[PDB]
């Protein structure tokens, strides 16, 4: 007898299309900024001559 | 008088005397002090910029969320503070020489 039955799967191949990179990794812009505000502030006189 | 730097030169004369008759027990005179100084806002400085390390950070900010605190009331409490800090600058090196003020009114011709 054969040794490799047909009790098994034999499915023949398809064309399957072509592959794609992994990951992009597009190019990254950087993020805005503005100046760091100081929180403890100068004051004005609360009493007038 | 021979520490004159180190008072604030708006309040002439800045001292309260109380004196008590009885000593303290086994001296034979004592006195205890309390002073109000601006000298002291390198505690609330320190303080403030420390928070800043932490809240900057969200650092441990978890368990006070966990008992129903929330960010507004760390907003207004070091709002509060920077306040506090700011009006110790205000009567630091605080200007013991008069003010005066002065206004006009109406239009040029051009501008």
């Amino acid at each position: 007898s054969p040794g490799t039955p047909g009790s098994r799967s034999r499915t023949p191949s398809l064309p399957t299309p072509p592959t794609r990179e992994p990951k992009k990794v597009a190019v990254v812009r950087t993020p805005p900024k503005s100046p760091s505000s100081a929180k403890s502030r100068l004051q004005t006189a609360p009493v007038p001559m | 008088n021979k520490n004159s730097s180190y008072f604030v030169e708006w309040i002439p004369n800045n001292v309260k005397t109380a004196v008590c008759d009885i000593p303290p027990r086994g001296l034979k005179m004592s006195a205890t002090f309390i002073g109000n100084s601006t000298a002291i806002q390198e505690l609330f400085k320190r303080i403030s910029e420390q928070f800043t390390a932490m809240f900057r950070r969200k650092a441990f900010l978890h368990w006070y969320t966990g008992e129903g605190m929330d960010e507004m009331e760390f907003t207004e409490a070091e709002s509060n503070m920077n306040d506090l800090v700011s009006e110790y600058q205000q009567y630091q090196d605080a200007t013991a020489d008069e003010q005066g003020e002065f206004e006009e009114e109406g239009e040029e011709d051009e501008a």
